[PDB]
């Protein structure tokens, strides 16, 4: 019942490891003895240069309207 | 179906022998580095613990469980096929059907591997539509953001006079700044202006 | 009564009616809701919509204005004409928001001695630099698409200073390491591996 | 019952494999992973699914989806595009000369 | 005065109610009724000899469990509320999915395409009739897993008028 | 828990340091030999031996193993192979058009934002507006 489901998920899980502390093995010999991406499989800079593009330009909040809420804040308090 | 059994067999004896050549290997491994003597005394005690191990009924029964176990995982093979017979229960099935007339069987593994392929680019293609579709709904909102806002339906223009717009509130500035630091000279009237600056200008 | 339903069931959260009006047999309703997690930056929303005053049934609901910070990202959310998938999707985003810059800035806490660190965006970003190595984790928080709730996209990116390794299987080993240990202690991990002098 | 204790041990000895941080802190761990999945509605870069002895070729996945090639150098006109619009703004001179 | 601040409150469908212990409160607005559903209440107890919460009265249905969710995040550490409305927010998106499922099954009523039905407590068998053939469908959280012809849910009105015709 | 572990057990239990340990063949070796101290250094050897014999083992265990399971109604799963494999492309083609019109939305929003305009000339006027308030706030 559930035991045998419990082992099942044991043995999964042990090659998993297994097969990650290998990873990590190899990276960490990567790394103190020196793997690339060049296609477009799975790339996050798309999503974060476009949440950028947005907040930059912002026609309600952007950077215009920061200005202007700085520089005419800056007049009433002067004027 | 027997046959297999028989094969089993057979190579379980051929891995006995090969264990005792192994065991010669040890032998003639240890000699030249430790005395003949030595390596007679220690086969001895091989013999008197280890060589008994390897039972004669022990491996028969081993080999004979291996056969039931190669018997039963076939027929779940079988059961599981052929209810794959009849979105993702489709690639589940598929990721759990195993790897194997020897024309059927290579276009088997053949299309196999190229159906696995399929079923990989599912979800690359469906991870990849998930952000597609996230960028073209901030895309979206920002198109109707600029077009609500200046109410014109002109905001292909909008991008290119922003910088006009963004020098002149920034000389707009300028000229306020130099204003107060020509005119009130306060310590405390500066810390404030400055302040208030530097509030809104990124916090 | 009211205190405990106003605080502790929505912490940083600032509920507050404008206006009621009565009509004849529809009833009005004028109000603002400020989500004060992000003290240096709060934002809030403006809403009037409508009742029966027996058995109280939205017809309709408008958005009157909306505060600077989050006029954008609240309108591509509240086209759903659904408010519990509008308002149930502000607080949670909200609170990943500040999760998020939370957990950043336990991470400037623990590197800003040995190593260099900072944000290369707002807050979604942060980039360590060390000897010359680099590590990057994005934290991408995207509107529902049009389930409703706010989407967290965590991502790492590593460079050892000259090259950019592949991305699979260094998602690969941010799945092991977020399973196994979690959020926090997954990316300590890997920024020690980022380091590895002696672990 | 009796194999879950004969596997505990095989637990302990598993737990002493070659790291020296990234594997001495589970002896709360995946919990915490199953406790801030939900509550950050955290699904992160999703493995691909087994490989099961097959590559993971993808070159016969971009051949085999051709949109992805045009959405690719797409993107990368808008970001070459635009990325001089963001440089003509001064976002980070005016964040530095602030803040 | 007070009775629009108790439906600005309960516009949410994630409510707690204090008592000398707890009560969260849940409802989900339906969009095409417009109409919230019924209230269902769950009193939680806080233990006195191991400081944590655990359950003492639920309005839940069968179908939804609030025991097994409710150990399946922090490991039963449920001291915070912050995990607490974590659990409130997993048992909403059930107590959603499953709205969802039964607005379907009513929205499909509503169309004429069958007879008249017998909606159960868990929508698994819930049994209805069609002009020649009466079938019986064992059908999980968004998903049928058998369809017991003889004479994703969604899915099924993309063939079940392939069927009428 | 299948069968090439259960040789692994029946195979690692009749290895040598399983039941004859180092002070086992050290008291059997203890006036029958003079080299006391390289008992440790032939105790290595003997690690390093069971060591690879017990990675050269499983490279015939799994080759007997394919080649048993390759040599494992029969051809009716063929035409159900090909009905799911013309079923999954056509799926993936929705998934295909459905990219397509949104890489051309953005593909079109890329050059309905272009600005083919002169920025640097106003990134020098926004250069000398930041010097100008960067002086005066420094007097400030």
């Amino acid at each position: 019942g559930k035991d045998w489901h419990d082992l099942q998920n044991e043995q999964a899980k042990l090659n998993d490891k297994v097969k990650l502390n290998k990873r990590l093995n190899d990276l960490t010999s990567t790394l103190l003895g020196k793997d690339s991406e060049d296609d477009s499989i799975r790339d996050d800079s798309n999503i974060l240069d476009i949440a950028h593009f947005v907040d930059l330009m912002d026609p309600y909040n952007g950077l215009l309207k920061k200005i202007n809420k700085i520089n005419e804040n800056l007049s009433n308090e002067l004027q | 179906m027997t046959d297999t059994y028989n094969s089993i067999s057979n190579f379980i004896e051929n891995e006995l022998t090969a264990l005792l050549s192994s065991d010669d290997y040890l032998m003639d491994d240890l000699a030249g580095e430790l005395p003949n003597e030595v390596c007679r005394l220690l086969k001895a005690q091989v013999i008197e613990k280890r060589k008994d191990a390897m039972s004669r009924g022990k491996q028969d029964l081993l080999s004979k469980e291996i056969y039931d176990n190669e018997s039963e995982l076939r027929a779940s093979q079988s059961q599981q096929i052929m209810e794959l017979v009849g979105i993702e229960r489709l690639i589940e099935d598929v990721l759990k059907l195993p790897q194997m007339d020897l024309k059927v069987l290579s276009e088997y593994s053949n299309l196999r591997k190229d159906l696995i392929l399929k079923c990989q680019a599912l979800q690359i293609g469906e991870s990849k539509l998930s952000d597609i579709l996230s960028q073209t709904n901030s895309i979206n909102s920002l198109t109707t953001s600029i077009k609500e806002a200046s109410e014109d339906d002109d905001i292909s223009e909008y991008f290119a006079t922003y910088n006009g717009k963004l020098v002149v509130a920034l000389e707009e500035m300028k000229l306020l700044l130099e204003e107060a630091v020509k005119t009130f000279g306060n310590s405390p009237e500066k810390r404030e202006k400055i302040k208030k600056i530097l509030s809104e200008l990124k916090k | 009564r009211l205190s405990y339903l106003r605080d502790h069931t929505y912490p940083h959260l600032q509920v507050s009616v404008q206006s009621r009006d009565r009509v004849h047999g529809i009833e009005v309703l004028v109000v603002n809701y400020k989500f004060c997690r992000n003290t240096m930056n709060p934002f809030e929303i403006q809403f009037k919509m409508f009742y029966k005053f027996e058995d109280s049934t939205l017809l309709k609901w408008e958005i009157l204005r909306i505060s600077t910070n989050v006029r954008l990202k609240a309108k591509q959310l509240l086209a759903t004409r659904n408010f519990q998938k509008c308002l149930l999707s502000l607080y949670e985003f909200d609170k990943i928001k500040s999760k998020k810059t939370g957990i950043f800035q336990n991470l400037i806490n623990l590197l800003k001695r040995k190593t260099r660190c900072y944000l290369m965006n707002n807050s979604d970003s942060l980039i360590v630099e060390r000897v010359t190595i680099k590590l990057q984790i994005n934290f991408i928080i995207t509107m529902p698409g049009e389930c409703f709730l706010p989407m967290s996209k965590i991502s790492i990116a590593l460079w050892k200073g000259g090259e950019r390794f592949n991305q699979i299987d260094l998602d690969e080993i941010c799945y092991g390491l977020i399973k196994e240990y979690g959020v926090k202690t997954g990316l300590k991990e890997i920024c020690n591996v980022c380091l590895f002098p002696d672990m | 019952m009796n194999l879950k204790t004969n596997n505990k041990k095989r637990l302990t000895e598993k737990l002493i494999q070659k790291d020296l941080h990234p594997v001495l802190n589970k002896a709360d761990g995946p919990v915490t992973f199953r406790n801030d999945s939900h509550e950050l509605n955290l699904m992160l870069n999703d493995p691909i699914k087994s490989t099961a002895d097959v590559r993971l070729d993808k070159e016969e996945v971009l051949s085999l989806l051709p949109s992805l090639k045009e959405y690719t150098k797409k993107s990368k006109e808008l970001k070459e595009t635009m990325g001089q619009m963001i440089s003509d703004s001064h976002e980070e001179e005016i964040k530095e000369v602030f803040v | 005065d007070y009775i629009v601040l108790e439906n600005v409150y309960r516009m949410f469908g994630i409510t707690f109610f204090p008592l000398v212990m707890l009560g969260i409160r849940l409802e989900v607005f339906s969009e095409r009724t417009s109409q919230f559903e019924k209230p269902h209440y769950v009193l939680l107890k806080k233990r006195i000899k191991s400081n944590s919460w655990f359950l003492f009265k639920h309005t839940i249905p069968s179908f939804i469990d609030v025991q097994g969710i409710f150990d399946d995040t922090n490991g039963g550490l449920v001291i915070s509320h912050d995990d607490a409305y974590l659990f409130a927010k997993r048992v909403f998106l059930q107590l959603v999915e499953v709205q969802k499922r039964r607005q379907i099954f009513k929205d499909l009523e509503a169309k004429k395409i069958i007879h008249d039905l017998d909606l159960d407590l868990e929508s698994s068998m819930v049994s209805f009739f069609v002009k020649d053939i009466k079938v019986e469908l064992f059908v999980k959280q968004n998903e049928i897993v058998s369809c017991s012809i003889l004479d994703s849910l969604d899915d099924l009105e993309l063939k079940l008028n392939h069927s009428f015709a | 828990m299948n069968s090439e572990q259960l040789l692994h057990n029946y195979v690692s239990d009749s290895l040598l340091t399983t039941l004859i340990s180092f002070q086992e063949f050290k008291q059997q070796l203890q006036s029958y030999t003079s080299d006391e101290q390289q008992l440790q250094h032939w105790y290595e050897l003997l690690q390093a031996r069971d060591a690879r014999v017990t990675s050269e083992l499983e490279a015939r265990i799994k080759q007997f193993f394919i080649t048993l399971r390759s040599r494992l109604s029969l051809e009716t799963l063929i035409d159900a192979l090909y009905k799911i494999n013309d079923l999954l492309q056509q799926r993936l083609q929705i998934l295909d058009d459905a990219i397509q019109e949104k890489t051309s939305e953005l593909a079109e929003f890329e050059n309905m934002v272009r600005s083919p305009s002169a920025g640097d000339n106003a990134i020098p006027g926004l250069l000398q507006i930041i010097q100008s308030y960067i002086n005066l706030l420094e007097e400030n």
